[PDB]
């Protein structure tokens, strides 16, 4: 019972040229996140493609700072003199897809670095320091399967170590032994679209599960008796979507809550109302949005968070449940 | 007044994460890196190439220095990483750079960082963060899934900081031994009572699916027949024990129990109107299975 309360005064109306300025305009805490900085720019073009304006920002200026982020190991970092990551290569070769300039960089590398991450269990390591997580599971078929190469790695192993993360309730968690949250069941169901193996999902019982992270506000949170946030539109949507049950939440309420969380003023979207805004939650509104069928949005894949369209282009679209 | 000391501090952030980067080509992989990356990790635990690089001075210094100067190195690194977990509890890379560090210590306390883990279990019971570190731990020292229960069994009971210990239970359970009858019906009997306490806690309603989910038996049609009864004195507007009702005449006899189920979905909807649509499929499916079972009828 630990929820929001949306006030009178929440906005109702969807902002997007607040939202396409806010984005545009972003960095001009922008120090501080340097190191996240690939992904910033994944959000921050996302988030413009789908709402129609990625035509304002700067794609040969990226296209040569990406360049410069790859290292000779065929990996990306977050930033030039960064050490390279899964996470910011995901990113990277989103945005080269998103632009069309898959050969910007090292396409064989970044097969060998994502290839070099996996672990005799089938998981992945987010570098060469070990960290183990789903989410890097995820975001190496993720980061494969946009480049044709998702049989350089070891499939059957990957999917044992996934469904190995997957819980009594239904989701899925870090790494085995994890609580479900709502972020690694977007990894995991994202996973399994991209692997043909949704078949093993429990999908009543996660649809379920998701669907009781919406709360009286209408926002979702990641797990029981949480608060809510605006990215789990994301995050929840995501993987309602891929499992065929994105019907069983409330669409209005959730609606009402994601745009409750914009910031009318300076635009982008906040965690939760009345907050600072920033990229990421910008980003998982206007997809979770678009999610549900909003008009002025572009159509968003479940699995890889980028245009539907984009994608159709690529021919890389995952079978979902239904 | 308050922008000035926070522009002083980027200034300062800003000049130091520059001369790490040139101290880095030229490869000064030194003590004054160390103690550069710490005025920035300590403003910035997310800094994730930072804690990169004092992983790889503290390797280059493991070997042109004394077992008792590398050993002084650890001391002054654990200190910092508990620091910065305090400015931020849930970095990933602060919790790993703990992860490596603990790994490669030739005799690590485990007791310690069990208590660290209780310590961070308590500002936050919730930290998943904490709670992986925490299982890391027990692998790492060899903690038997009893004793671990048992820290379970204290942080349910006293405190309601619920779903994150139930989940580890149900994890560490399976451990002790389609979960055996006796087993299942014990649990029946722990999350039966969880729910005549706070019937509006969900981990136990959760919990107890699973239960159900995973032979009747007199013995356990009667637990089940009695559960549906407590429920139903329990009634006396609770959504989760309304689903549950349902899942138990399910449990019990589907054909026999139709014209109830049909009752309870409707009472249900009116309680819980958000999940309307999963109660619908839910209803489908069940009347589904229903005609399936009366074609059973010859
Ligand atoms: C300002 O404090 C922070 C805290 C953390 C991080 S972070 O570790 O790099 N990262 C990305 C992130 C980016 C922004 C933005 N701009 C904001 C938040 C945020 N969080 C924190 C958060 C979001 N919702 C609730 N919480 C607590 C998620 C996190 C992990 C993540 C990374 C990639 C993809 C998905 C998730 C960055 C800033
Ligand atoms: C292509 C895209 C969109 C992503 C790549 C895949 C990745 C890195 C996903 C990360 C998924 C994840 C773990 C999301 C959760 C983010 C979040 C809201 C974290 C905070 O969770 P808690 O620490 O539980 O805090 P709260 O309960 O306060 O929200
Ligand atoms: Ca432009
Ligand atoms: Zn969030």
């Amino acid at each position: 019972q630990k929820d929001v309360t949306i006030k009178s005064d929440a906005p109702d109306t969807l902002l997007l040229e607040k939202h396409a300025d806010y984005i545009a305009s972003y960095g001009s805490e922008y120090c501080m996140s340097e190191y996240l900085r690939m992904s910033g720019v994944y959000w921050g073009l996302t988030v413009m493609d789908l709402m129609g304006q990625l035509h304002r920002m700067n794609k040969e200026e990226i296209l040569v700072f990406i360049k410069s982020c790859q290292h000779e190991c065929g990996g990306v970092s977050a930033s030039i003199g960064h050490d390279p990551h899964l996470l910011y290569t995901l990113s990277a070769v989103q945005i080269l897809t998103l632009y069309d300039s898959i050969h910007v960089i090292n396409v064989d590398k970044v097969v060998a670095y994502v290839q070099s991450l996996q672990k005799e269990d089938g998981s992945f390591a987010g570098d060469i320091w070990g960290e183990i997580d789903t989410r890097f599971s995820f975001c190496a078929v993720a980061t494969l399967a946009l480049l044709g190469k998702l049989d350089a790695i070891n499939v059957e192993k990957a999917i044992e170590f996934v469904l190995s993360c997957m819980n009594f309730d239904g989701g899925f968690g870090c790494r085995p032994g994890s609580e479900s949250h709502a972020g690694q069941i977007y990894c995991c169901t994202g996973f399994l679209a991209i692997t043909s193996q949704l078949h093993q999902v429990n999908s009543d019982l996660l649809g379920w599960w998701l669907c009781e992270r919406q709360l009286p506000s209408g926002g979702l949170n990641g797990r029981p008796e949480k608060l809510p946030d605006v990215c789990y539109s994301w995050w929840v949507l995501a993987s309602l979507k891929i499992i065929g049950r994105l019907h069983w939440i409330d669409r209005e309420k959730l609606r009402s809550f994601i745009l409750a969380c914009q910031d009318e003023e300076t635009g982008g979207f906040a965690d939760r109302p009345g907050d600072m805004v920033d990229p990421f939650h910008t980003l998982f509104g206007i997809a979770g949005l678009s999610l549900l069928g909003e008009e002025q949005i572009k159509p968003v894949s479940p699995v890889f968070c980028m245009p539907e369209e984009v994608l159709q282009r690529v021919n890389v679209q995952p079978e979902l449940v239904s | 007044a308050k922008r000035l000391e926070r522009e002083q501090k980027l200034k300062l952030y800003q000049s130091a994460t520059q001369a790490v980067f040139q101290k880095r080509q030229a490869g000064e992989l030194d003590e004054s890196v160390l103690e550069l990356t710490s005025q920035i990790l300590g403003a910035n635990p997310d800094f994730a190439t930072l804690w990169n690089c004092r992983r790889e001075v503290l390797q280059h210094l493991e070997t042109e220095k004394s077992p008792e100067e590398s050993a002084a190195l650890v001391k002054a690194e654990l200190g910092f990483l508990e620091s910065c977990l305090r400015v931020n509890p849930k970095s990933y890379g602060t919790w790993h750079h703990r992860c490596w560090l603990l790994s490669r210590l030739p005799e690590p306390n485990w007791a310690r960082e069990l208590e660290l883990c209780a310590r961070f279990l308590e500002a936050d019971e919730r930290n998943f963060h904490c709670w992986d570190y925490r299982r890391f731990v027990a692998a790492q020292a060899a903690v038997a899934p009893a004793e671990e229960l048992a820290f379970t069994d204290s942080l349910i009971t006293r405190n309601f900081s619920n779903y994150s210990s139930w989940h580890y239970r149900s994890c560490l359970l399976p451990q002790l031994h389609r979960l055996p009858e006796n087993v299942l019906l014990k649990e029946l009997e722990l999350v039966q009572n969880a729910f005549f306490t706070d019937p509006n806690d969900q981990s136990a309603w959760f919990y107890h699916r699973w239960l159900l989910g995973a032979e009747l038996s007199v013995e356990k049609s009667t637990v089940l027949q009695s559960e549906l009864e407590s429920c139903k004195e329990l009634q006396e507007e609770n959504k989760w024990c309304l689903l549950t009702i349902i899942l138990l005449m399910r449990a019990l006899d589907p054909l026999l129990y139709e014209k109830e189920t049909l009752q309870y979905f409707s009472t249900l909807k009116a309680v819980d109107p958000m999940r309307a649509a999963y109660l619908d499929d839910l209803r489908s499916k069940f009347l589904l299975e229903n005609s399936v079972l009366k074609m059973e009828y010859a």
